[PDB]
This record gives C-alpha cells, sequence and structure tokens, in this order.
C-alpha cells in the first residue's frame, strides 16, 4: 500500500448532534480552494481546507424546520452558468437544492413518502439527481426542468427501505441496495430510460409523467445475510457491505459474465474478494473511494479509520495503516477524500470533523 | 486477469470524467 496520512486538525460543530454526511466538492477547478459540506441535524455546513491543517468555516445553512435531520448531501453544478450547487436530504424526505455561495435554498422536491438516505448526481449529466428512500423506491429527478424522470420500485422493486445507490463510471447504470438484503441493477442507458431523460429536458408548462420502473436488470439477495447499507461500483465490479464487518467485492453472474450481457433472470453471483475490518456491525456506516478509485476508506463505530489500496489485488495485503487519534472515539458515519486525494475528512456521532493529510 | 482489466476500465473511464472536469471552469464557492 505505502499510503500514509497525518491527522492535522479536528473541530466540533456547536450543535453537538451527530454528523451523518460529508462530501468534498469535486467540481471545483484545479487550484481553487478545497471545500467540503457536512450534514447533521437541520444543518448544512461548508468548510475550506487551507494550509497547516486549517479548516476555515465558510457558511452555515439552518433548515427552518428544527425537526429535519439531514443524512446525505451531494455536489453538482448548473450546466448553463457553471455555478456550484448542493443537494441535501434526510428524515423529512424533502430534497433541498442550496446555493453554496449564498447558503440559501434555491428550490425543493417533495415526493418520497419517507426519509431520504442517499443523493447521487449522474457522473456526466449534472442535472440528474438520484434519491434513495425508506419508501422502498429510488427516484431520478431533472433539477434543471424540475421533473421527476423515473421512480424505480414496484412489482420487482425493493421490498424494504432503500439504503444506498451508486451510478457506474459513465452513468449507464445504477446499483441499489437496502433492508430487504437485496442488490438491484437498473440500467439507465436503455432506450426507454434515455428517452424519459430526453423528455424531461423538453418539458415546459398538463404535468410531466414519470416512468414507473417496476423491474430491475439484475437482483440478488445472495451476497449478504442482512441489510446492505452501502454500495458503490468498482469498475464493472461491486463493493457492498452489511453487518459482517467486511466490504465484499463481487459481480452479477458467473466469473466470465460481462456486466452488459447479463440477463434480468441471472441467478448466479461471483464473490471475488473481501475487505475485513472491525467494530462496524451497526447500521448507516458508509464507505468511500477517492476520484481515481485507488483508495478505499471506511470509519468504524469506535473512531478508527480503515484505508485500503485498491491497486493491490490481494484484499488482505491492500490494508493501509488504520488511522487513529486518541481523542477520536465516536462513530465515523462517513468520510470524504478531496478530488486530488491529498485530504481525507471524517465526520462523527459527536459532531466532530477530522482532517487527515496524505504524506 | 479479472483485476488487471477491471483496473484499466476504471483508468479509461475516470480519465473520460477527468478530461470533462478539466474542460469545466466551475465558479469557486
Ligand atoms: C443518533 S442515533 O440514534 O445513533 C442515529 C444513528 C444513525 C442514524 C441515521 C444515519 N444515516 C441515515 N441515512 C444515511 C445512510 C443510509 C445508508 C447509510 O447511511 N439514516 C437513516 N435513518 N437513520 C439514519 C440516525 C440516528
Amino acid at each position: 500500500c505505502k499510503y500514509s496520512f497525518k491527522c492535522v486538525n479536528s473541530l466540533k460543530e456547536d450543535h453537538n448532534q451527530p454528523l451523518f454526511g460529508v462530501q468534498f466538492n469535486w467540481h471545483s477547478k484545479e487550484g481553487d480552494p478545497l471545500v467540503f459540506a457536512t450534514v447533521g441535524s437541520n444543518r448544512v455546513t461548508l468548510y475550506e481546507c487551507h494550509s497547516q491543517g486549517e479548516i476555515r468555516l465558510l457558511q452555515s445553512y439552518v433548515d427552518a424546520d428544527a425537526d429535519e435531520n439531514f443524512y446525505t448531501c451531494a455536489w453538482t453544478y448548473d450546466s448553463n452558468t457553471s455555478h456550484p450547487l448542493l443537494a441535501v436530504a434526510g428524515s423529512r424526505g424533502i430534497i433541498r437544492i442550496i446555493n453554496p455561495i449564498t447558503m440559501q435554498c434555491i428550490k425543493h422536491y417533495v415526493g418520497h413518502g419517507n426519509a431520504i438516505n442517499e443523493l447521487k448526481f449522474h457522473p456526466r449529466d449534472p442535472n440528474l439527481l438520484l434519491s434513495v428512500s425508506k419508501d422502498h423506491a429510488l427516484r431520478l429527478w431533472n433539477i434543471q426542468t424540475d421533473t421527476l424522470v423515473a421512480i424505480f420500485g414496484g412489482v420487482e422493486g425493493h421490498r424494504d427501505e432503500v439504503l444506498s445507490a451508486d451510478y457506474d463510471l459513465l452513468g449507464e447504470k445504477i446499483m441499489s441496495c437496502g433492508m430487504d438484503h437485496s442488490l438491484k441493477l437498473w440500467r439507465i442507458n436503455s432506450k426507454r430510460m434515455m428517452n424519459a431523460i430526453k423528455e424531461s429536458y423538453d418539458y415546459n408548462p398538463r404535468p410531466f409523467i414519470s416512468q414507473k420502473i417496476h423491474f430491475p436488470d439484475f437482483s440478488t439477495r445472495d451476497i449478504h445475510r442482512n441489510y446492505v447499507d452501502c454500495v458503490r461500483w468498482l469498475g464493472d465490479l461491486i463493493l457492498s457491505k452489511s453487518c459482517e464487518n467486511a466490504i465484499v467485492c463481487w459481480k452479477p453472474g458467473k466469473m466470465e459474465d460481462d456486466i452488459d450481457k447479463i440477463k434480468p433472470s441471472e441467478s448466479n453471483v461471483t464473490i471475488l474478494g473481501r475487505f475485513d475490518y472491525s467494530q462496524c456491525d451497526i447500521w448507516y456506516m458508509r464507505f468511500s473511494m477517492d476520484f481515481w478509485q485507488k483508495m478505499l476508506a471506511l470509519g468504524n463505530q469506535v473512531g478508527k479509520l480503515y484505508v485500503w489500496d485498491l491497486e493491490v489485488e490481494d484484499p488482505h495485503k491492500a490494508k493501509c495503516t488504520t488511522l487513529t487519534h486518541h481523542k477520536c472515539g465516536a462513530a465515523i458515519r462517513q468520510t470524504s477524500f478531496s478530488r486530488d486525494s491529498s485530504i481525507l475528512i471524517a465526520v462523527c456521532d459527536d459532531a466532530s470533523i477530522w482532517r487527515w493529510d496524505r504524506l | 486477469s479479472m483485476f488487471s482489466s477491471n483496473r484499466q476500465k476504471i483508468l479509461e473511464r475516470t480519465e473520460i470524467l477527468n478530461q470533462e472536469w478539466k474542460q469545466r471552469r466551475i465558479q469557486p464557492v
């Protein structure tokens, strides 16, 4: 591995509520300051990473509803004006698009009949927002035309609350997972989906008719024996986790089966490896990757930060020196790498933020 | 190998996104 990091700073947010999400803005241009967002309680807080471990508070957003509990945030930009944007959501089930420059709410989306666990923006189209809910469904929105493009759920949709989802690298497909122990593939490069996406860009005030996607392109309940709270693509492979204190690397179908040739009926699944760690068997503990997918990071319920080198084939030999600090004891809900992998931020259940600079 | 080829797919595809990001000039926060 050889990846080393030093803890250069930490701070605590005065609300003292758990911090459930952290995301670096990967849209900032090279040389611009490194900025990340933290979410917890009814707060969205922006910070700037400066020299000598300085974490400079930029602005704070306070949701008028004191009972709102943000679980996730995601960065985008306005395709017309090149202006940065931030989506936030949680407990209330409302998507809020905040202007990060003014820290004011631009617009919101109501629709999910329950809480939102994850928000992800399409890797190519910055207007395609994917929300994942406790309502058993995933929703795809066009935030430029304010249309609900598709609702992924129904007859062969998730049976329980959806916990996480991720787009592949080029955004041709989505892999979702939840409480129902399943992992479902949803192709968005299908002619039906591409057309729905085209139709949402054409919509201008009869309201827009969202596609109801009742059927996935693959479904498996044979990777994990309990909830699947985190999923991300690793090339054509999948990285997913449950309570088994391991992140599992797998692929739909048999060993030689190409991801784009698998049938929705595909019965088989090939487990390829495992990333073992400890004291992370509780729910809502997300893992992250850096932009180049060279590094893998997960925090545990006791303040430890596991980091793996993905360019090392053996998932045992891949483990890098686990990151610890004697004052970091709370649960690490989520981590975020800066776009250039030089900074790694971890947020905790005690409202603390930790900064790990690469050596 | 399964790894070698999966890593090249990641390389090629993250490069596509990196080239698209290089073209952009997103306004600083
Ligand atoms: C203070 S506590 O009582 O320990 C406590 C602990 C954890 C949560 C909590 C955190 N994150 C998400 N969603 C994000 C998410 C989805 C998959 C992974 O991460 N949630 C949704 N529903 N509850 C939560 C709330 C309260």
